[PDB]
């Protein structure tokens, strides 16, 4: 039994935080 | 303006491009004793007229090659000059710089980019780390 | 002794300048070729950039529908093939318009480099202003969409148009 | 020519032989060479 | 532009100046050699980096050195 | 059948397109070309 | 014009300071909105065909 | 059936939307953004 | 048996030769 719709959506929402932090780190390194 | 008549040439695809009108262009002028056939720097054959001739070119190397390998070496013409023409019409005579050919030593010419040592005494790059100076530019 | 015979030369220097990297040929300088090229919407005198873009878009979006309709992967059915052709035309035109937009964005900063500088004399590239490029792009997009939709409507109604052009609508 | 060969490769890999450039798919008949063959055959009466 | 340097081993043979296809070098008075002249590169902005001068230089090691640097329109040898 | 225009001759699709082209598609652009030609200032 | 569109106004958030700019804007708004609405309408009208398109169902034949 | 792409996993419409988005919808805007970034005058 | 598809297409291509020559003569006479 694989994960459900809610788990996929929760993973997608959680992955936003590393994405934003990666953008912040990239812009800081570009400085 | 630069005086002289263009050599007889039926046209070609090795002439000037957008760079001539946008960034810079070069003009080579000379004087020949007679009308005679020479080779254009970018292919083809042209006929230089008996009077004073003026030729438009895209690169300085074209003029240097034409003046040295053809005008002096073959046609025994030594009075050629190369000018750099900017789009705004400003023209500077760039070859020869002081009226004397560079291969002939002339008084008053300063030493430029001279290093007061043999090439084997250049410092190692580890000496000049983060200092921004190259080993050949080191004092 | 030396005779270039330029006066009797069928191929002359372009516009009287022997050093402009061009020739006077039947393609570049014949009256018919000159008239046809200079009266295309890209070069027609007096046209506003939007109208140039509109005409070019109509033509291009019109003929871009056909290839996927005929030899596309949805060609087994008429309606699917027409939809695929319209979608392909729309995608190509939108990509081209995005390219035109970014070309206008990057070319016109300060004095543009190359053929779009203030001192450039490129007769084949007359759109020297950014606003002209944006008007042209708007015209291109609208015309391309209109031409693609016109071709799609003609192909979707192929049976009706075939009856139309054969007089089959006059039975009743 | 070569991109069409690659197209044939990809179409065959997809299992879409009907989309290939072939005698049974999208045909590319060399009609001029066939016509020359027919003319040269009929010239002698065969 | 490229950088052209002349070291004190120059013998004033004028070969590098003759070999240059863009007139970057010239001979200037000097006292460090018998020929009483030394090469100079006042016009390195026109240097293309062909290294014909290095090929023509007879000293061992080279008395003239070319270091390729930032590329410009004329250093790339572009007619367009 | 005789309920539509047809052609038993070869390439019967040619009149299907040539008749619209010559009689009500191209003539207006042709008139436009002539109008420009006869109205051009000297 | 009164308010933020006067000649002496410095409203950086309202840069369309000319009447002709607003009419050019409006022409683009209308034509763009009609085209975008029709584009969405065409995709939804063809939802069954597009669903087969995006699932590879058009490659059966 | 095996005549179409399907998914027995949760939210099988997600590939259906994301494959076009990542591979032939967003990439051209991303290329345009990069082109604007690398062509900006100093 | 009337002419075939190829014969009609050949005639159309051949007719281009007098078509272009007619344009050349018309423009020459206009001079
Ligand atoms: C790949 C390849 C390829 C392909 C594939 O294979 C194709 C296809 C195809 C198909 C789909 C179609 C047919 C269909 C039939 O048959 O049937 C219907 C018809 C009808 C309906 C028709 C009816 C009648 C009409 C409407 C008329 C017309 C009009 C006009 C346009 C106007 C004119 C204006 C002025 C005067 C000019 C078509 C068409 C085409 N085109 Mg193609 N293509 C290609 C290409 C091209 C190129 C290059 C070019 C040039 C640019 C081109 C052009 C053109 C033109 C113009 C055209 C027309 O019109 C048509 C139409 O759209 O239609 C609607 N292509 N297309
Ligand atoms: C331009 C490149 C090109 C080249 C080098 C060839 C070469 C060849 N073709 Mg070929 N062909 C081409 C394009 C080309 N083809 C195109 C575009 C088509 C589609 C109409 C064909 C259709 C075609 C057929 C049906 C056959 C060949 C055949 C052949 C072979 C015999 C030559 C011959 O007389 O064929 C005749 C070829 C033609 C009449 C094609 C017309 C080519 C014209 C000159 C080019 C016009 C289109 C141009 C690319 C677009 C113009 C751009 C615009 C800016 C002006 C030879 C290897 C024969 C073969 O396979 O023999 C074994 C054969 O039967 N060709
Ligand atoms: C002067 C000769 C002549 C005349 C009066 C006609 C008359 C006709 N042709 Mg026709 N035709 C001709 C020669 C001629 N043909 C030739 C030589 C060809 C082979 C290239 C064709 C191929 C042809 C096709 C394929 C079709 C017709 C069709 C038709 C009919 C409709 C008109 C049309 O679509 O034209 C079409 C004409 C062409 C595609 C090419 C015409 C080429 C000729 C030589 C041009 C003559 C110009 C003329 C001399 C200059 C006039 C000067 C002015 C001061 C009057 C009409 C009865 C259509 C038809 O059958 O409808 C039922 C049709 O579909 N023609
Ligand atoms: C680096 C890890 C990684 C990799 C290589 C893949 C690879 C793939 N994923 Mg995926 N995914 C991941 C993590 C990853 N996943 C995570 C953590 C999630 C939960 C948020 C998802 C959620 C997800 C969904 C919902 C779907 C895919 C799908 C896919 C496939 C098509 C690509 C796509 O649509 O991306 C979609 C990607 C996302 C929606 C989010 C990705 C988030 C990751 C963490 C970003 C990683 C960035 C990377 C590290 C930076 C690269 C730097 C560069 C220098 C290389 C492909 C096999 C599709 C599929 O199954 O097709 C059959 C699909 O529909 N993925
Ligand atoms: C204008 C130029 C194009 C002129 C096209 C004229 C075609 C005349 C067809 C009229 C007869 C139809 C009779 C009914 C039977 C159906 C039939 O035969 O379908 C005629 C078929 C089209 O097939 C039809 O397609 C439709 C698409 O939605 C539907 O699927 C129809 O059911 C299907 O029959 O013709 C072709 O396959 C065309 C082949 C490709 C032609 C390329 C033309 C390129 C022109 C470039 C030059 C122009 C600029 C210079
Ligand atoms: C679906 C995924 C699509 C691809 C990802 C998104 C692409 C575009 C993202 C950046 C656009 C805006 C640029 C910064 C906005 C901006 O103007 O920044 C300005 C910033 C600093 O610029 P300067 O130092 O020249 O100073 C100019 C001043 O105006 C600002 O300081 O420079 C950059 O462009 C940042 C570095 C390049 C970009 C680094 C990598 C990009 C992000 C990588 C991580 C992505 C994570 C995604 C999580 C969802
Ligand atoms: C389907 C058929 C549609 C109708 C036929 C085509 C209509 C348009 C054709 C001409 C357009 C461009 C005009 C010339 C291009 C052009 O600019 O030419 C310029 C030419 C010379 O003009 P000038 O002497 O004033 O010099 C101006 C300079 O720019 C050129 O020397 O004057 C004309 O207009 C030519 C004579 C009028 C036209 C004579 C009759 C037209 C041809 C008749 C035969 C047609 C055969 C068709 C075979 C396929
Ligand atoms: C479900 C849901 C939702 C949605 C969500 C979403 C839409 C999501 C998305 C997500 C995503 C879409 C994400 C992404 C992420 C990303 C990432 C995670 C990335 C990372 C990266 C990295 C880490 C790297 C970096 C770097 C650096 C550092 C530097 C250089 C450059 C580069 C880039 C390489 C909502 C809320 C509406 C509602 C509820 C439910
Ligand atoms: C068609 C048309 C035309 C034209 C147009 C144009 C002119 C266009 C342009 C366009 C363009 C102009 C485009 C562009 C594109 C771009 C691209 C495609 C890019 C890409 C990029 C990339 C891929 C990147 C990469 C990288 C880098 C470099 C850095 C970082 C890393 C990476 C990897 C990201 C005209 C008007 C005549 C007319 C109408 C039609
Ligand atoms: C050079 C020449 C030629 C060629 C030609 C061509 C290439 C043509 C093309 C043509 C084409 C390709 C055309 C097209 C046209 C188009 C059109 C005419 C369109 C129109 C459109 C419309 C009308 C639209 C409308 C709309 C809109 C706007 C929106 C809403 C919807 C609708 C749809 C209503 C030939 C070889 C023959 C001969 C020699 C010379
Ligand atoms: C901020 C952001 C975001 C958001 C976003 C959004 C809100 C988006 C939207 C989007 C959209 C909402 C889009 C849309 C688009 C559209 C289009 C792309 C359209 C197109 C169109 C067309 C192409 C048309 C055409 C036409 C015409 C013109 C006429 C005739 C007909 C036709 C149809 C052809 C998110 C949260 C994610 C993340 C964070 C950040
Ligand atoms: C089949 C085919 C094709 C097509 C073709 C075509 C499209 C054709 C057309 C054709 C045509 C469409 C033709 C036309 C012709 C015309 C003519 C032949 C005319 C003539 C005229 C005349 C002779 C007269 C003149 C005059 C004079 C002299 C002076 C005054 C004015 C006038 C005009 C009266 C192609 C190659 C694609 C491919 C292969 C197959
Ligand atoms: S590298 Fe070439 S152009 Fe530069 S100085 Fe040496 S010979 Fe002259
Ligand atoms: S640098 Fe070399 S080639 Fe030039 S003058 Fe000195 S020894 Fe001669
Ligand atoms: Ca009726
Ligand atoms: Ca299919």
């Amino acid at each position: 039994m694989n994960i459900s719709d809610t788990q996929v959506f929760v993973a997608l929402v959680v992955a936003l935080l590393p994405g934003l932090l990666a953008f912040r780190l990239a812009t800081e390194l570009y400085k | 303006t630069l005086e002289g008549q263009t050599p007889i040439f039926g046209g070609g695809t090795g002439g000037l491009l957008t760079k001539a009108e946008r960034e810079e262009k070069y003009v080579i002028t000379w004087t020949s004793p007679k009308e005679q056939v020479f080779e254009m720097p970018t292919g083809g054959s042209a006929i230089m007229r008996q009077g004073k001739n003026k030729l438009e070119i895209a690169r300085k190397e074209y003029g240097i090659a034409l003046g040295g390998q053809q005008l002096r070496a073959k046609f025994k013409i030594n009075d050629y000059k190369i000018y750099r023409v900017y789009p705004n019409g400003e023209t500077q005579m760039i070859h020869p710089a002081d009226g004397v050919f560079p291969e002939k030593v002339n008084q008053g010419r300063p030493k430029v980019r001279y290093v007061d040592r043999n090439i084997g005494s250049n410092p190692s790059p580890a000496k000049l780390k983060f200092s921004g100076v190259q080993p050949y530019d080191a004092p | 002794k030396l005779n270039y015979r330029l006066d009797t030369d069928p191929v002359q220097p372009y516009k009287g300048d022997p050093f402009n990297s061009n020739f006077s040929t039947a393609i570049t300088d014949s009256p018919l070729a000159r008239a046809f090229i200079n009266n295309l919407p890209a070069y027609r005198k007096g046209l506003t950039p939007f109208m140039r873009g509109l005409e070019i878009g109509m033509a291009h979006g019109y003929f871009l529908v056909g290839p996927e309709v005929v030899v596309g992967p949805l060609r087994e059915t008429a309606h699917g093939a027409n939809l695929s052709g319209l979608i392909t035309a729309i995608y190509i035109a939108v990509s081209a318009c995005l390219g035109i937009s970014i070309f206008a964005i990057t070319t016109f900063q300060g004095d543009p480099r190359g053929a779009y500088g203030s001192t450039s004399k490129d007769s084949l590239r007359p759109l020297r202003n950014r606003d002209e490029w944006y008007q042209l792009n708007g015209g291109i997009f609208l015309g391309a969409m209109g031409g693609a939709v016109f071709a799609y409507l003609l192909l979707e109604n192929f049976d009706a148009l075939d009856s139309i052009l054969r007089g089959g609508v006059n039975v009743n | 020519s070569f991109a069409m060969y690659c197209h044939n490769d990809t179409m065959r890999a997809f299992g879409r032989p009907q989309d290939m450039f072939s005698d049974t798919g999208i045909q590319l008949q060399p009609i001029f060479a066939q016509w020359i063959q027919h003319i040269h055959t009929a010239a002698v009466g065969a | 532009s490229h950088t052209v340097k002349i070291y004190d081993t120059c013998i004033g043979c004028t070969q590098c100046v003759r070999a240059c296809p863009t007139d970057v070098l010239e001979m200037v008075p000097w006292d460090g050699c018998k020929a009483a002249q030394i090469a100079s590169s006042p016009r390195t902005e026109d240097c293309v980096g062909c290294k014909r001068c290095e090929t023509a230089c007879p000293t061992d090691f080279l008395s003239i050195r070319v270091y390729l640097g930032a590329e410009t329109t004329r250093s790339m040898g572009l007619a367009y | 059948d005789m309920t539509q225009l047809t052609g038993s001759y070869a390439a019967s699709w040619l009149p299907w397109i040539m008749i619209p082209l010559i009689f009500y598609i191209l003539p207006f652009p042709v008139f436009a070309l002539i109008f420009i030609w006869i109205e051009k200032e000297a």
